[PDB]
């Protein structure tokens, strides 16, 4: 737009390395690029979670027969869902501005990545959500906790607890805030708490990588491996579409940009995932 | 159970103090509601009556129908004291549910002068009989949130 | 009630319910046994040994303790009256059974510690007491018999 | 139609229901018979070899026993109540039939005075219980084609 | 496609069928594969054992 | 030293069995999963085994 | 497979429980070394005892 | 009520002109503001919302956003009025909408409770240290929905 009724010609400035513009965003609350994707056709998904297990065998038998009981798992159902994000843009505005079209695309990719991430972690098994991570992690274990323990020691400890389940876990998934305060805590005998060294680290605990997700919340650490724990079966793959013939594009010169995918979410893990909460 | 006495119940609300047991005698202290069969998932999905009949699967949690929909309950029937002014339907897990033995008023939903069943969902429904059974003599209101004697 | 016709581990001889109800001088409401069918001179001898807990299923059948998910077979204080017959030869629990809500003695402990259930064997074998339906009673019996009462 | 009055054979002696049940119930459960037209029952359940026990096929609908007749098995105790004399009753009628249940009047065959079994053919008859019906220490009387009230 | 609620008729039955829908197995929680195994037939084993010795 | 110290005799190995045709399935359609073993344990020299109990 | 191992090796001796190994085995105690010290510390301390037997 | 002291049967907006009678400056009987008769686009809505960024049509004719982005232009932060539709409880057929300057009442969702401006991420928000500032006349009450202004 070349109007002067609001917008100025000090927001429509030409780019070619001269009268340069910003347009830059920050990426947080991710889990999708680590995660595996496979195709699948299907109208719903069926996942299993393990319940508490009653025994039909107890070591008080050596001449007394069996006992009725169930080994129970419960099933959750997820119907095919659509995740997408929209940008509505003025063509004239895009062309004049010059990086605005590039950025609107990357911006829509950032919003699709976030909307995935919210449903996938949050709440328990749901039919209006891709819910997994929160349900699957096991609680905080108090034995691990001690009076005047190190923040770093806890993260080391957590990782051993995950091995007990027989699962793949090869990295730590933390909150951005918790990790940074956790890293900053240096012993009074002058050793770093994550790894006992006096050098810069890129952030390593247990000789394992840090993946920073901002959906995990403060005082929380969750060790896991995304690839084992979840899987994304794909009804339809990403394709961007733009329609200017739609209701709203017509009203005044505009184009609507839609960026979408259609997914189902599979959880190959009945309880595989574990977490502990910081008390340092 | 196997009886219904309506016309505004034997007494108002979802509580009965002139009745006390019917099959066996009352339960002492309530239990936590967990969907499923008392999973590690606590909210969303299907199950939990919002004042209905309960079964128990673990000896400290109570849960509700998952298997059998439009067919009455199998084993175990448990009315509720309190939880006053909650119409049955949807889910209602993650609450503490106070349980007494059958002989107290619970909350129904569905049509009047018809016999009703239990859905896996946590709702009740009703209609003319081609696959509905159980409950005594009809006397149900068309207005939902009715005080059903079980 | 006969105590000390059991075997090693927590078990009691068969219980005849003559105390707190006795059918033969009164008749009440019959209903089917979905355990038992084995035993002579009235079956019921491997339907139940000392009278567990009897809970109505779909329609009017009662049965013993079984299951640990999808409608706990067993529970409530509604117990099956075994009448006077023959001890461990005339236990009724494989026939059509008349129940009441009153009766002694009621055994509810299987072999070794935990609130027992009933398998295909009339006698009791060992469940849980916090992952199985509890009636407000915990077994405080030690190994080798000694009376239990619901 | 639902009348109170017992009926599912030849009316003689006792069969009377004035207040429903001996459990404490007031019982009306209607449901379909999944046996269509073609019987001698089209004129009502009467005379010898008729039905009067029914069993749900694990739904909320009725037919005669799917149950083996030479080994005992857990039924669902329904009898079909009066539907007006000399007018269709029980199975074989392609409309909604009213049943009841809970210590109701039943149908026998063969003389023997007392001591009768259930034969899993949808009626009770003269026989020697040892794994079969009994409502007490002995089962209520057996006479040929008549409805005896328990 | 889109549900609006946590309530579904879809929940009761399988909407997809796969041999993997989640599961666990442990190898380390059993002492029996750790030790050596051999067959025997007989209702029992008879051993002779040494009693307490003060030693010296 | 588990291998010398104990040995596991097997009268029957562990095996799952499945039966759909017994009393309770007859009365109401039900499926039973059967799981069993018959075991004995041998002690070749068990006074080499030391037991310690953790304090902390 | 867990319940067979559990009875034979450990448990206590009761009217429905066995205990073979646990009874036979000889005493050893971490407590002599120190009473209250770390979980790590116990496992390290424990290794040494075995040497005595001529297991090394 | 339907009209005056509230507006009802609306899904975009709720109750307004609870002072009773008009008081707006430069108002006659107002003119359509449109998003439920279809505006020109609405900016934002990070959840269920129908509050966005709104724009002048170059006068006192006001509508939802018609200009991209979120840059300086004149005008005052109105108290938002939403009049009832002349359909049952749908949207469109809404009444000529007088723009009050300081009437009653809209929800508040910025920093302060009498302050708040309108932004491109939807709802009302506090300012930025780069552009704009917070100063409004948000009134009493709070409610975040696709229904809002209660």
């Amino acid at each position: 737009m070349s109007q002067l009724s609001n917008q100025e010609k000090e927001y429509l400035i030409s780019k070619a390395l001269e009268t340069e513009e910003g347009r830059v965003a920050l990426a947080q609350a991710m889990a999708n690029p680590i995660r595996v994707s496979l195709d699948y056709q299907g109208v719903g998904r069926k996942l299993l979670v393990v319940d508490p297990l009653p025994q039909g065998a107890l070591p008080v038998y050596d001449k007394d027969v069996d006992a009725k009981a169930f080994v129970i798992s419960k099933r959750g159902q997820v119907p095919d869902q659509v995740i997408e994000g929209d940008r509505i843009q003025v063509p004239t505005f895009e062309i004049v501005s010059y990086p605005q079209v590039r950025f609107s695309q990357v911006k829509e990719r950032r919003f699709n990545v976030i909307d995935r991430a919210q449903q996938r972690a949050k709440a328990d098994i749901m039919a209006v959500e891709d819910a997994e991570i929160f349900s699957l992690l096991e609680g905080a274990a108090t034995a691990v906790n001690a009076v005047t323990i190190s923040s770093g020691g806890l993260q080391r400890a957590a990782l051993t607890k995950a091995f007990q389940e027989v699962e793949k876990h090869d990295l730590v998934v933390t909150k951005i805030v918790m990790n940074a305060s956790a890293f900053a805590d240096i012993r009074a005998w002058g050793q770093n708490e994550f790894d006992p060294v006096t050098q810069h680290e890129v952030l390593q605990t247990g000789l394992f990588g840090h993946i920073w997700t901002a959906d995990i919340l403060i005082s929380k650490k969750v060790p896991q491996n995304t690839v084992y724990v979840l899987a994304d079966p794909e009804f339809v793959g990403v394709m961007p579409i733009r329609q200017d013939i739609q209701v709203i594009p017509a009203d005044k010169p505009e184009e609507l940009r839609l960026g979408w995918v259609i997914y189902e979410e599979l959880g190959l893990a009945v309880v595989n995932s574990l977490a502990i909460a910081k008390i340092s | 159970p196997y009886v219904r006495l309506g016309y505004e119940g034997i007494l108002n609300g979802a509580h009965d103090i002139d009745v006390a047991g019917l099959n066996g005698v009352e339960q002492l202290a309530g239990k936590f509601a967990t969907i499923g069969a008392n999973g590690v998932k606590l909210a969303g999905d299907n199950g939990t009556n919002a004042v209905g009949l309960f079964r128990e699967d673990l000896g400290d949690m109570v849960n509700a129908s998952e298997k059998a929909s439009f067919y009455f309950r199998g084993g175990e029937y448990y009315v509720n004291i309190s939880r006053t002014s909650l119409t049955a339907a949807g889910i209602a897990a993650g609450d503490e549910i106070t349980c007494d033995a059958d002989g107290k008023m619970i909350k129904f939903t569905g049509t009047g002068k018809a016999l009703g069943v239990v859905t896996h969902v946590g709702e009740y429904r009703a209609g003319n009989m081609y696959e509905k059974a159980t409950q005594g003599v009809t006397d149900t209101d068309t207005f939902i949130g009715f005080i059903m004697y079980v």
